[PDB]
């Protein structure tokens, strides 16, 4: 039954859902631009995270 | 195309596009009537989708 | 259509989805005039008793900051889901002719700038509130099966 | 000089202290919008004073009157210099009052139920059939022994 | 053609008065040098009179309302995720124990090992 519920459905999910979850784990690697505000917003930051 | 990103999650700040104008001006206020009234009417929401 | 959904009785809510252009929008003020019985409720508690007794057969429209905040809030049994549907915004006011209120707006782009008021939404509404983490991914995403069937 | 602040009570942005009764001056409440009129007179270097409207309203002109009540009429009539609450930013509110820009966004949501993994245990696992299906079937059992014995 | 252009269209029908699309020079939107202190782009035309008004998605910042005005922002947005669509990836070897458990396997046999010493308690005891 739950094989078969496996193969009906075939409904992919995301393993990343909030900003929490890019500190939350260390395989997957993100960036920013290499110049710019954005990194004038996360160089100036005060939140821990 | 090709149809093959996602983006998830919230924003993360409190970012927004304005229409500029120089200081002394006398159209600004003009300006952001019309801002105000196309926000208002949901045009803006149209052009958006 | 089995989930109803209801705003508030009066208020700027009502002329936004009176006064929309967008067809989806205007069905679903179409449904919420000619529903039976009167989806609108008179306050927010109303609206929240009327949420709590349907055991979800029945959704509250309201602004994303109040539903964050309730979401925040004893018993912890509400969350908000989706994006805005409308870009409203709070400003500081003050009366026209007044020489304060462009060093006000200079203050309020030093505080936006420098980050102080994502300070105080983060002490005002995750510290200060009776819920847990902001990850609510315990058992939430359970893969395969339930294990109590099998106990 | 002097300034008067006003605003309404609400949560959070205006909460009534513990010891609101052992407290005085502008110290007597709490919230987002005190400490944000706080950061305000800090960067700016003014005396305020905290005020709690009376009408309990926060904006609105009756047409048949021409006249506005809570505290955009406070402002009108001069009886406030500068109002600090959430007020939302309209087009007739700007003809007659001015606007900072705004420090929060914010939308319409939708607020559900938000069910859990409500799942119990033995009483799942007789779910699919019925629950009085199996009393017939031991019962045949039952029976197709006899006859075999 | 695209969204401003229909902005500007917007903006030209509740106002009422000619407008002339042009073209930004440098192609930037706008910085200010630390040593000559002049601002360039979109935001170099609005100071130095090159330009009369920008409809641009220029960002609303504290340094540049100390020399022009800025009116309240009609779209917000902020800073987001960009991740890739999740296909369907090759499972291999974890497949086999992929439904319905990840660790009652080994309750599983836990309780069948259980059940053997229960059979040969039975079995080898009747004497
Ligand atoms: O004033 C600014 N306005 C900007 C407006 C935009 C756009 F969204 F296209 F309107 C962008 N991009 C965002 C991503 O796609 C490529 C260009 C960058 C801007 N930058 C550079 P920043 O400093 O890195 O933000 C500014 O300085
Ligand atoms: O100017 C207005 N500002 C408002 C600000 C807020 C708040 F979010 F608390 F700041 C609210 N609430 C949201 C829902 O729960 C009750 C209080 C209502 C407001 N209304 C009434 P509307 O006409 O229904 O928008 C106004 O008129």
């Amino acid at each position: 039954a739950n094989l078969a519920a496996f193969l009906t459905v075939e409904r992919m999910v995301s393993p990343i859902e909030s900003a929490e979850d890019l500190s939350k784990q260390t395989e997957i690697a993100y960036g920013t631009l290499d110049s710019g505000s954005t990194k004038e917003f996360f160089r100036r930051s005060k939140i821990a995270v | 195309k090709p149809c093959d990103t996602m983006k998830v999650g919230g924003n993360l700040d409190s970012k927004g596009y304005g229409i500029a104008t120089p200081k002394g001006s006398s159209l600004g206020a003009a300006v952001n009537l019309a801002v105000l009234k196309l926000a208002e009417q949901g045009a803006l929401d149209k052009l958006k989708n | 259509t089995e989930i109803a959904y209801g705003t508030l009785e009066a208020g700027s809510t009502k002329e936004f989805f009176r006064r929309s252009k967008i067809a989806v929008f205007e069905k679903m003020w179409t449904y919420m005039k000619s529903a039976e019985p009167s989806v609108f409720v008179r306050t927010t508690e109303e609206g929240m008793i009327r949420v709590r007794k349907s055991k979800g057969k029945y959704a509250y429209l309201l602004e994303s900051t109040m539903n964050e905040y309730i979401e925040q809030r004893k018993p912890c049994d509400t969350m908000k889901v989706g994006g805005n549907l409308d870009s409203k915004g709070y400003g500081i006011a003050t009366p026209k002719g007044s020489a304060l209120g462009a060093p006000v707006n200079l203050a309020v782009l030093k505080l936006a700038e420098q980050g102080a008021l994502d300070k105080l939404k983060a002490k005002w509404w995750y510290d200060k509130g009776e819920c847990g983490s902001k990850d609510s991914g315990s058992k939430d995403k359970t893969s395969a099966l339930s294990l109590s069937n099998v106990a | 000089r002097t300034y008067i602040v006003t605003t309404i009570l609400e949560d959070p942005y205006v909460m009534l202290k513990k010891n609101a009764n052992q407290f005085e001056g502008n110290d007597r409440y709490e919230g987002y919008c005190v400490e944000l009129a706080a950061e305000i007179a800090k960067h700016v270097g003014y005396s305020y004073r905290l005020e709690i409207v009376s009408d309990g309203k926060y904006g609105a002109r009756d047409p048949d009157t021409k006249a506005w009540n809570g505290m955009v009429g406070e402002l009108v009539y001069g009886r406030a210099d500068v109002a600090v609450a959430p007020l939302t930013i309209t087009l007739v509110r700007e003809e007659v009052i001015d606007f900072s820009k705004p420090f929060m966004s914010l939308g319409i949501s939708i607020m559900i139920k938000k069910p859990q993994k409500s799942k119990p245990g033995v009483f799942s696992f007789l779910d699919p059939l019925a629950y009085e299906i199996w009393m017939c079937i031991v019962f045949a059992y039952i029976g197709v022994s006899v006859v075999l014995f | 053609e695209g969204y401003c252009v229909d902005l500007a269209a917007e903006i030209a029908k509740h106002c009422g008065f000619k407008y002339k699309l042009t073209i930004v020079g440098d192609g930037k939107y706008g910085a200010r040098d630390a040593d000559t202190k002049i601002w360039n782009g979109m935001v170099g035309e609005l100071v130095y009179g090159k330009a009369d008004i920008a409809i641009a998605p220029l960002t609303i910042t504290l340094v540049r309302e100390e020399v022009i005005d800025f009116s309240k922002p009609f779209m917000s947005l902020g800073i987001s995720i960009m991740i890739k669509k999740p296909q369907k990836s090759k499972p291999g070897v974890f497949s086999f124990l992929d439904p319905l458990a990840y660790e009652i396997w080994m309750c599983i046999v836990f309780a069948y090992i259980g059940v053997s010493v229960v059979l040969f308690l039975v079995s080898r005891f009747s004497p």
